[PDB]
DNA sequence: GGAGGCCAAGATCTCAATTTCGTACAAGAAAT
DNA sequence: GACCCTTCGGGAGGTGCATCCCGGTCTCGCTTGGCCTCC
């Protein structure tokens, strides 16, 4: 068992963005911040870890074998336990505290669960956050605005029947009237939210009620729009993302990694390199990354770690250089004693 | 320098002829041709200073060099107590192997070494840790003595001099001594500091706008002074805004124009003491009178001279630590440079306070109008280091001080 | 043997302070610090060297070192926190790599962490989390500053194990009146009952370490005492 | 017998988090604060002390090694004596309580127990809290959400048979039903919290007991779910951690230390640098630190520190500096006198 | 066939609730 | 083979629209006998 540290950089091919419920607020979309509003945003280790765990789950599904017409020989409980560590059945063998070698048999038979952990079983893999290199390297990408297709180019209107043209007329008049009414209501709402700043606690209750009621008024005003519930033409709030070519330092660790588990992890990185996507806004191709990792193992009691090799994920291929990385991959590919079932 | 930064082949320009009818101290014209000696005694001879300024004698050999300049270097070398500028001691060790040879005949004594370091990072930069170089230089001599009035961040030697222990690269093992010597009875000092409530100095610092409320408060406290005072602002821009906002209700207001020379305002101020608003300045200077006496009972440090944020330094140091291999985030380097700038801020404000007292009989009223100066009672303030500008021997007066705009001055019943 | 001045030392509280019934006295902190500086578990030598940096009241048998008094600011005050020591039986601690558990049928007998002598001890201890800790003492300022800044001493209980009461930014300021033993008849430290100082009766030794020697009847101040930081810096 | 004070900085390679029962409330996971929420948090010295004690125990077991049978020589009693410090078999040297300097024989024979004491025997290693130097060096990290794998990627639905696509449809319908029910139950619960705010005291106790009945009703609705038990589309609460690259100041000290005990401590530090992990959330690689410790000692007979060397733990290696530190490590390694047993 | 070794029950409950560091000047050169 | 002499003034916008919603966990800090294996 070796402790492998993948220390390396994620270069950004297309902006790297993520919406975490914690970070974002009503002020707009913000990246998860390194402890403060005026801090360097980091790409969370949670998103990277989930992407790699799903890549490893697909690696396992491929490695066992797609039988039938592509259906994998795994139930839904197994897929959830392998990819998210949640047992829907509850039949997962909960290791009562104090159990010696907790899950050692499960770790030996399920290298994936050993790597990415479960409830009551520590995951050997720790996927750290990707911290950017240098000031800036983040920006408000996306954005823009929905425009009515038929108000932009008139040729598409030759493809619309008369009744559909009158439908568009009614839809736009409805959008305008709803916009004016909702905007007046929102002006009242933001004046009320300005009255928050005069924060007398006794008033705050009456203001939260008097603003959530005005937001229900907004919802009801939208609900009576026969043609379109939502205004079709509207500016898109931009999302904060790491710019293209941004260098994000990444640290990943596998504690006490067997050659089988480390080979599974390297195969997960290999399959991730096919679709090296991190985060969301994949409609704008956000998340495409090329990443290079230096694998260094550290024998405990030795003052220095030794370098096993380098994993380079690039659009031109995966360069896994190093005798020990290939040894790990071959050992994982050649071990037939993994039970991923219940 | 080179004589008074001059040459000898081309002195004939400033000999007698019609081109300039200076006349007056005609003797100088003929003696100066063979006046090998440096600038200072020129003044001791005469104050006239004819032929207009002649700061560098209407230009001389800025980098073109002179002939037989060696003789001046020899006169320095064989002379026992070599007095130079910090410029010569760094050119010697960066420019070329060694400008001035030495082997068991020379002993660096870097006085005001605090600014000898603070300027070191500007030459090219300390992005590659150029400091290390000069550190070996101090080792290479028999002994280098780095002293300063502000060679400390705290009153403790080994906690406060660690910026010297970490910038030049000299370490305890090779450090001969690390000590602070402060007199106990040296002068007197009344401290008045602006509290937390005091109006914020910068409404928006980035684009350098000074909040009008702070300007009004500062002019108000300036006009309440009943005697000559020395106002040490931080920027000449602050000097200009404070001069603009002042109505000159007080005795003559003397202003340091951006890129002016302080000593002209000094001698403007000796003839008629008053209120002197001089940003920058200092560098170990004092508007002392003719025989020598404290001619400004008040010293107003409007704001602590906080150094701007320097993205160039942050990105350069991050580059060097990324090529060297250290795995530190850019934010960590930003914090390190911020702390180093805070240390240089404390040193600069220690120089500012040193401009108040220069004799054992001096009695100075230090007025800090900055709302970010730590109150005595606010020990958890971010800038808690900033009371180290005050000497230890006046720290009682720091603890017993007048606060103009204090905060939470009520009595809490949960005592 | 050295001249001694009345000093007040105020330190920024970093950790909650577990008070062991009697308020931690500054002489006990200094006795731990001198027990480290000159490595010595023998009380006599450490006491002798403490007398060289702290004034010792012969007529009372106590050091001129007041008990802990929390300095509370208008922003942060004395708070009730729990210093919580929990045993963490990690999967690596519960592994055959470290020990040979008793075996039956190849199965390793799991450790009963719920109860028993091998349980997960959850020791909660009242701790007081105030922004500042202040002590009053009569002694050499440089020595006490050096000890408090560059020794592993905290305030309260189990700082050598639980790191409770870690402090930094030790500021020593001179006092005008000795408020280390007594203040208007109110005891500021563990004092003997015969001293005539009124306070809270208790059983303790007078001189540190406060867990050895015969525990005699003493009068000690309120274990938790609070003062405004402004009033403490007034001097 | 020298008091080695290690003073130094821990730089946080990946965020440093810890769960403490008092610090964590229903409002969310927060670091120990030593005051209110506005105070500066600290990483407890207890967690670091436990980590270094575990590292020292690993060093001791490796130095002892295994028997000829391939089993560790330590039993449960010895293992708990060396790890947790509590006597389980009731067989320990109960030294007189008035003898400060007791246990010299056990201290010499067991340097681990000497450094980290057992019950009834004071230890000699005092670990401090990692105190941050800055003001905004902590933040809400991790969190995110447990996205349903099949609602994110549709490629993962080509690997499920229809009998499991219907179990997926049933588990999502169960999740939505249960979340609606729990939503209305929590709404009634919060209205009850409001009536506790009233505390008219007519029937406040009964209002509390019906709140308890409501939590039981939450657990009943959450047992009616017969496919899953927990909602899988769970927003993960963020945990509070020290930002990446946070400079935390650390004081450790071994008091009255033999060269053997100090060498054992330095070997524990060296082994800890193999996996320099403090605290939890190791799934996100949290706890990876690099730390430089200036090892000073007290001059014999005066109150002055003399620097003996530096212990620079970095991912690139452990840089022990100073000849006396190497002498201590060699003294601990070479001494064949330790009997880590009864 | 008496020693482990795992597992279920014991009735009660205290209480606490968050919105963004630092903004410059010099003086002085035998040069990189 | 020496200078000449360096231009004005305009005029600087208008609108539209700012989404829908999920879904917030297990624990456990103790002791005892009952039952089940089993040296």
């Amino acid at each position: 068992m070796r402790t492998l540290n993948f220390n390396g950089k994620i270069s950004t091919l297309e902006p790297l963005t993520v919406t975490v419920k914690n970070a974002v607020s009503t002020s707009g979309h913000r990246l998860p911040r390194n402890g403060g509003f005026n801090a360097a945003p980091y790409f969370p280790g949670t998103s990277i870890r989930g992407t790699l765990r799903h890549a490893a789950h697909k690696v396992i599904v491929d490695r066992v074998g797609l039988n039938a017409d592509g259906k994998s020989p795994f139930d839904l409980a197994e897929h959830f336990m392998l990819a998210q560590g949640v047992d829907i059945n509850g039949e997962a063998e909960t290791f009562a505290p104090g159990e010696i070698n907790a899950g050692a048999e499960l770790r030996s038979k399920n290298p994936l669960i050993s790597l990415f952990g479960r409830w009551g079983l520590s995951g050997k893999v720790g996927i750290g956050n990707a911290i950017p290199d240098g000031d800036n390297q983040w920006g408000m990408f996306g954005g823009g605005a929905r425009s009515i297709m038929f108000q932009r180019d008139e040729s598409l209107m030759e493809f619309l029947e008369t009744d559909q043209v009158d439908r568009l007329e009614r839809l736009l008049e409805e959008q305008a009237e709803a916009s004016v009414d909702i905007s007046q209501i929102k002006t009242e709402q933001d004046a009320l939210k300005k009255a928050m700043k005069s924060a007398d606690k006794d008033t705050k209750a009456e203001l939260q009620i008097k603003v959530r009621e005005l937001d229900e008024k907004i919802q009801a005003r939208k609900d009576q729009k026969q043609e379109s519930r939502e205004s079709i033409r509207r500016p898109i709030d931009p999302y904060e993302a790491f710019i293209t070519g941004a260098e994000l330092s990444h640290r990943m660790s596998i504690k006490n990694a067997t050659d089988e588990e480390a080979g599974l992890f390297i195969s997960a990185l290999i399959r991730f390199a096919a679709e090296p996507r991190f985060g969301g806004h994949a409609n704008h191709n956000c998340g495409l990354v090329e990443a290079h990792w230096t694998v260094t193992t550290w024998k405990p009691g030795e003052l220095v770690p030794v370098t096993l090799g380098e994993i380079v994920i690039t659009p031109n291929g995966v360069e896994i250089t190093g005798d020990e990385l290939f040894a790990m991959v071959k050992a994982f590919n050649e071990n037939q004693s993994f039970d991923f079932t219940a | 320098g080179k004589a008074n930064y001059v040459s000898l082949e081309k002195v004939r320009g400033l000999l007698l002829m019609d081109e300039f009818t200076d006349l007056d101290t005609v003797k100088v014209l003929e003696k100066l041709a063979n006046w090998s000696k440096p600038l200072v005694e020129f003044e001791e001879e005469y104050g006239e200073l004819p032929a207009q300024i002649t700061p560098e004698m209407v230009t001389y050999s800025i980098w073109d060099d002179i002939q037989d300049i060696d003789d001046i270097r020899l006169n320095a070398l064989s002379a026992n107590f070599i007095v130079t500028t910090h410029a010569m001691v760094m050119v010697d060790c960066m420019c070329n192997h060694r400008i001035l040879g030495d082997k068991e005949n020379m002993y660096l004594i870097i006085d005001e070494a605090d600014i000898f370091v603070d300027m070191l990072e500007v030459w090219i930069a300390v992005n590659p840790f150029i400091g290390m170089n000069v550190g070996r230089y101090c080792t290479q001599w028999r002994s280098a003595l780095l002293t300063s009035a502000t060679l400390s961040i705290t009153s403790t030697p080994e906690t406060g001099m660690e910026w010297l222990c970490k910038a030049l690269g000299l370490t305890s093992d090779t450090i001969s001594i690390r000590k602070i010597f402060s007199p106990d009875v040296y002068g007197s000092m009344k401290l008045t500091i602006a509290g937390a409530d005091f109006p914020k100095v910068f409404n928006d610092p980035k684009e350098q706008i000074f909040s009008g409320q702070w300007l009004k408060a500062v002019v108000e406290q300036l006009s309440c002074i009943q005697g000559p005072a020395l106002v040490l602002t931080a920027s000449h821009y602050e000097t200009r805004m404070i001069a603009n906002q002042l109505g000159e209700v007080s005795q003559p207001v003397y202003i340091q124009k951006a890129g002016q020379a302080l000593s002209e305002i000094i001698k403007q101020y000796q003839e008629k003491p008053g209120i002197l608003i001089s940003a920058g300045a200092s560098v170990g200077v004092s508007p002392r009178g003719e025989n020598g006496e404290q001619i400004f009972q008040d010293l107003i440090i409007t704001r602590i001279p906080f150094l701007p944020p320097d993205r160039m330094k942050a990105e350069s140091l991050y580059g060097y630590l990324k090529e060297r291999g250290y795995s530190r985030t850019f934010e960590a380097v930003n914090r390190n440079i911020y702390l180093e700038n805070l240390r240089k801020v404390i040193r600069k404000a220690k120089q500012s306070v040193g401009r108040g007292i220069r004799s054992e009989n001096d009695t100075v009223r230090i007025i800090i109008l900055d709302p970010r100066f730590p109150e005595p009672t606010d020990l958890s303030s971010k800038h808690r280091s900033l009371e180290h500008i005050i000497p230890v021997r006046f720290r009682r007066e720091y603890r017993s001080c007048e606060i103009l705009s204090p905060a939470y001055f009520e009595e809490d019943i949960q005592c | 043997m050295l001249n001694f001045k009345p000093y007040r030392v105020i330190m920024s509280s970093l950790t909650p302070v577990v008070i062991s019934g009697i308020a931690p006295s500054l002489d006990g902190i200094l006795y731990e610090a001198l027990s480290q500086a000159i490595p010595s578990n023998e009380p006599g030598v450490v006491l002798a060297r403490l007398k060289e940096i702290l004034l010792f009241n012969d007529e009372l048998g106590v050091f001129h070192a007041s008990s802990l008094r929390f300095g509370i600011t208008p922003e942060q005050g004395i708070g009730a926190t729990t210093s919580m020591r929990c045993d963490y039986l990690s999967p690596e601690k519960l592994s055959t790599a470290m020990f040979s558990p008793r075996t039956r049928r190849g199965l390793f007998t799991r450790v009963l962490l719920t109860g028993g002598p091998t349980k997960r001890r959850m020791t909660t201890r009242p701790a007081y989390s105030a922004p500042y800790l202040t002590f009053d003492f009569v002694g050499s300022s440089e020595a006490v500053e050096i000890l408090l800044n560059h020794a592993h001493v905290g305030v309260g209980y189990d700082y050598f194990s639980a790191a409770n009461g870690e402090f930094n930014n030790v500021t020593i300021l001179p006092l005008d009146i000795d408020t280390s033993i007594s203040n208007e008849g109110m005891a500021l430290r563990p004092v003997p009952v015969n001293s005539g100082l009124n306070g809270i009766k208790g059983v303790s030794p007078l001189i540190p370490p406060y867990f050895v020697g015969e525990k005699l009847n003493i009068v000690h101040p309120a274990p938790v005492r609070t003062q405004l930081i402004s009033s403490l810096l007034r001097g």
